[PDB]
RNA sequence: UUUCCAACGGGGCCUUUCCUUC
C-alpha cells in the first residue's frame, strides 16, 4: 500500500450493503441529475460534486439514487472536461512543484518531489492511453503542462 | 499485492489446525477456493463451510476437525501430463494409500483418484492430507 | 479461543472493532435533520461534514468541519435518518 | 528556416498534401458528427412512441 | 377491459386474475387508473406451507416501477379476493447463456441477463420492501447447498407468514434451496 | 448368461439454453 511512500495506511469509505434505498430518501432521478448538471455548470470537479451533494442534500451516493456515476452524467450531457480530474490535479501539483524550484533551485527535496509526482503521472497517462480515454500519443511535458491546467 | 487467493486460504487453515481452532476467517475467497474446500470437505479434511456475502468479493467461515496435516498450494500451476500425475503424488504425499493431489484439468477441479478414473489431466492446484 | 462461533459473532465485540474489520463491513456515519426555528423545513445534513453546510434560504451555518463528525452550530436539533 | 524543403517543388508538393488532410480531417469530422447529432433524433423519435403510446393505449382503453 | 390486461391469449387463472384486476379498477380516480397502466404476462401456480397454493404473477420488467408503488395494497386485496392462495409479483428477466468455446460470437453478453444476477433478483422480488440486509451459504457436510438470506425489521409482517412459500416457489424455480431469518 | 446387487466411468435428453447457416 502506497507506492510512493512508505505508508501502509489503511482509510477509505465503507460502502453500505444497502444497494437501494436510503428510503427515507425521497426525491427522483430526476431531481438529483439536475442537481448534479447544474453544479457540473458551476466549475465542480466529480469529486467536490459528490462531496457538497453527500453533506449538504441528503445524497449517501449518487450511483444508489441515480443508475450512473456521478462521472458518466457529466459526459453524456456533455459536461466531461478533457482530462480526467484525478489526472487533471496531478499536473497541476507538478506545475505548483515546478515553479516552486525554478524560484528556489536550493531545494533538493523539491527536485526529489517533482519525480514522484511526475513519476505517477506518466503512469496514469499510460493506463487512460491503454483503454483509450486519451489519444495514442499523448504525453505530458514541462512545457505544455504549465499551460494545459490553465 | 495478494498474488493467488487459494494460497492466502489454505495458509490461514494451516494456521487454524496447528494453533487448534476449530474455525478459521478465511478472505476473499473464490470460484477455485470453494472448489478446493470442496474436494476437501468431500474426503472430511474439514466440515462444513459457509460463505458469507460482504458486498465485494467474500469471505468464508470453515468449519475444520482435526484430521489434517497440511494442505498445500502449488504456486505455478504446472501442466501435468498423466505420466507426471504419478511424480507429483510420489514427491508430496505421504504415502500411496491416502492423500489427495488435486490439479485442474478441463473437466473441472478434482482430486488426482478422481482424475485417474475419469482419464483426463490437466494444470495442479494443491494438495491435501 | 481455541474454538468459538466466528459466523455470528457478538455484536458488543462487533461493534467495537474498526469499519473495515467487521464481519460485512458498514460504515459508522449518519445522516440527520436540523431545524433553525427560523425557517420551517429542515435540511438533510451528514454526520461527518467537510463543506460548511447552510440551509435553504437565509445565510446562516449549520456544522464547522473537523476532522472527525460536523459540529453543529449553537442552538439547533438533530433527528436521525 | 529549418530545412526539409529541399527546394521550391517540394514545398508545394508537402503544401499540397497538408490542405489534403487537412480537408479529410475536416470532412470526417463533419460527417461522424452527423451520425451522432442524426441519431439523437432515433432516440427521441423511439422514446416519443412509448411516450405517445403510453397515453395511447392508457386512453383508449376507457 | 376483460383480456386486454393478459397480454396473451390463455388461460383460466390468467383469466380469473385479469377478472379480478378489473373488479379493483372501478374504484374511481385514485383505485384505478394508477392500475391500469400495469399488466402482466402469465401466471404460475405452486404449492404453499398454508396448504394455499402460490399464485406467481410475472411483470415485463420496466414495470415493476410503478407494481412496486402499489404491491402491498394490491396483493393485500389478491390475497383476499382471491384467497386460499399466496400473491406474489416476479419479473420476467432474460437470462443469457455463457458462451462455449465451439460456440460463435453473439453480442456480447450483459451481467444482468446472467443465469447468476437473474436468480439474485428473484430472492430480491419474492421478498418484498423490507429488504435483504445480508446474506451466506452453507455447504453441508452431505455436499448440498443451502442459501441463508436474511432479511430486514420493519414491516416484514407482511411476508411473516410468506416463508415458507418463497423457499417453495424458488425451489420451483432453480433447484437450489432457501431459508430466511431476522436481526437478534 | 440374464436377472438382482451396488460401484466407476461414457453419452443424450427437459427446464428462457448455437450444437453457425441455408
Ligand atoms: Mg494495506
Ligand atoms: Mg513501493
Ligand atoms: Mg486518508
Ligand atoms: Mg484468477
Ligand atoms: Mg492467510
Ligand atoms: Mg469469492
Ligand atoms: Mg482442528
Ligand atoms: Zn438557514
Amino acid at each position: 500500500g502506497r507506492m510512493h511512500s512508505a505508508g501502509k495506511g489503511i482509510s477509505s469509505s465503507a460502502i453500505p450493503y444497502s444497494r437501494n434505498a436510503p428510503a427515507w430518501f425521497k426525491l427522483s432521478s430526476e431531481s438529483v441529475i439536475e442537481q448534479i448538471v447544474k453544479y457540473a455548470r458551476k466549475g465542480l470537479t466529480p469529486s467536490q460534486i459528490g462531496v457538497l451533494l453527500r453533506d449538504a442534500h441528503g445524497v449517501t451516493q449518487a450511483r444508489v439514487i441515480t443508475g450512473n456515476k456521478i462521472m458518466r452524467i457529466l459526459k453524456s450531457n456533455g459536461l466531461a472536461p478533457e482530462i480526467p480530474e484525478d489526472l487533471y490535479y496531478l499536473i497541476k501539483k507538478a506545475v505548483s512543484v515546478r515553479k516552486h524550484l525554478e524560484r528556489n533551485r536550493k531545494d533538493k527535496d523539491a527536485k526529489f518531489r517533482l519525480i514522484l509526482i511526475e513519476s505517477r503521472i506518466h503512469r496514469l497517462a499510460r493506463y487512460y492511453r491503454t483503454v483509450a480515454v486519451l489519444p495514442p500519443n499523448w504525453k505530458y511535458e514541462s512545457a505544455t503542462a504549465s499551460a494545459l491546467v490553465n | 499485492t495478494r498474488s493467488s487467493v487459494l494460497a492466502d486460504a489454505l495458509n490461514a487453515i494451516n494456521n487454524a489446525e496447528k494453533t487448534g481452532k476449530r474455525q478459521v476467517l478465511i478472505r476473499p475467497s473464490s470460484k477455485v477456493i470453494i472448489k478446493f474446500l470442496q474436494v476437501m470437505q468431500k474426503h472430511g479434511y474439514i466440515g462444513e463451510f459457509e460463505y458469507i456475502d460482504d458486498h465485494r468479493s467474500g469471505k468464508i467461515v470453515v468449519q475444520l476437525n482435526g484430521r489434517l496435516n497440511k494442505c498445500g498450494v502449488i504456486s505455478p500451476r504446472f501442466n501435468v501430463k498423466i505420466g507426471d500425475i504419478e511424480k507429483w503424488t510420489a514427491n508430496l504425499l505421504p504415502a500411496r494409500q491416502f492423500g489427495y493431489v488435486i490439479l485442474t484439468t478441463s473437466a473441472g477441479i478434482m482430486d488426482h483418484e478422481e482424475a485417474r478414473r475419469k482419464h483426463v489431466s490437466g494444470k495442479i492446484l494443491g494438495f491435501v492430507y | 479461543v481455541l474454538v468459538q462461533d466466528l459466523l455470528h459473532p457478538t455484536a458488543a465485540s462487533e461493534a467495537r472493532k474498526h469499519k473495515l474489520k467487521t464481519l460485512v463491513q458498514g460504515p459508522r456515519s449518519y445522516f440527520l435533520d436540523v431545524k433553525c426555528p427560523g425557517c420551517l423545513n429542515i435540511t438533510t445534513v451528514f454526520s461527518h461534514a467537510q463543506t460548511a453546510v447552510t440551509c435553504e434560504s437565509c445565510s446562516t451555518i449549520l456544522c464547522t468541519p473537523t476532522g472527525g463528525k460536523a459540529k453543529l452550530s449553537e442552538g439547533t436539533s438533530f433527528r436521525r435518518k | 528556416k529549418g530545412n526539409a524543403f529541399k527546394h521550391k517543388r517540394a514545398l508545394v508538393e508537402h503544401i499540397i498534401q497538408a490542405k489534403a488532410d487537412a480537408q479529410r480531417e475536416k470532412a470526417l469530422n463533419e460527417e461522424a458528427e452527423a451520425r451522432r447529432l442524426k441519431n439523437r433524433a432515433a432516440r427521441d423519435r423511439r422514446a416519443q412512441r412509448v411516450a405517445e403510446k403510453r397515453d395511447a393505449l392508457l386512453k383508449e382503453d376507457a | 377491459p376483460q383480456a386486454k390486461i393478459l397480454s396473451q391469449a390463455p388461460t383460466e387463472l390468467e383469466l380469473q386474475v385479469a377478472q379480478a384486476f378489473v373488479e379493483l379498477e372501478n374504484s374511481s380516480p385514485e383505485l384505478k387508473a394508477e392500475l391500469r397502466p400495469l399488466q402482466f404476462k402469465s401466471i404460475r401456480e405452486i404449492d404453499v406451507a398454508g396448504g394455499k397454493k402460490a399464485l406467481a404473477i410475472f411483470v415485463p420488467v420496466p414495470s415493476l416501477a410503478g407494481f412496486h408503488k402499489v404491491q402491498t395494497k394490491l396483493t393485500r386485496e389478491l390475497e383476499k379476493k382471491f384467497q386460499d392462495r399466496h400473491v406474489i409479483f416476479l419479473a420476467e428477466r432474460r437470462i443469457l447463456p455463457k458462451p462455449s468455446r465451439t460456440s460463435r460470437q453473439v453480442q456480447k453478453r450483459p451481467r444482468s441477463r446472467t443465469l447468476t444476477a437473474v436468480h439474485d433478483k428473484i430472492l430480491e422480488d419474492l421478498v418484498f420492501p423490507t429488504e435483504i440486509v445480508g446474506k451466506r451459504v452453507r455447504y453441508l457436510v452431505g455436499g448440498n447447498k443451502i442459501q441463508k438470506v436474511l432479511l430486514d425489521s420493519k414491516d416484514v409482517q407482511q411476508i411473516d407468514y410468506k416463508l415458507e412459500s418463497f423457499q417453495a416457489v424458488y425451489n420451483k424455480l432453480t433447484g437450489k434451496q432457501i431459508v430466511f431469518e431476522i436481526p437478534s
